[PDB]
């Protein structure tokens, strides 16, 4: 997971939103030791979400847990803290994480 | 110190 290559390089997510996608992936996996500044733990979390080592029954990967996230509150907090309009970007990240480079 | 934001999950 710490390697030179990146999971999100095979998706439509821009590199400026890679930490946003990794924070979504880490918060979706119910991790609590995670800190925003720790990029390594973010990469481990997104790697275990997209390529789990022990997937559950009839599930290829843990991407289905993203549907429990409340993206609206996350977009509201992003707009409050950083003055970024990213409401559609969270949806695009979610769709790309669930299926990397669909046929549109 | 503040508290790190944790994304709420559907219930």
């Amino acid at each position: 997971p710490q390697g030179e290559m990146d999971l999100l390089d095979s998706t439509r997510i821009h590199p400026e939103d890679y930490s946003l996608a990794r924070k979504m992936a880490a918060d979706a996996l119910d991790i609590e030791d995670i800190d925003d500044d720790d990029e390594s733990a973010m990469r481990n979390a997104i790697y275990e979400m997209v390529f789990p080592r022990s997937p559950p029954k009839d599930e290829d990967d843990l991407t289905f847990k993203l549907d429990e996230l409340i993206l609206d509150d996350y977009a509201t907090e992003l707009e409050r803290k950083h003055q970024l309009k990213k409401r559609s970007t969270l949806q695009i990240i979610k769709e790309e994480l669930q299926s990397r480079y669909r046929e549109i | 110190l503040e508290i790190s934001y944790k994304i709420p999950k559907s219930q």
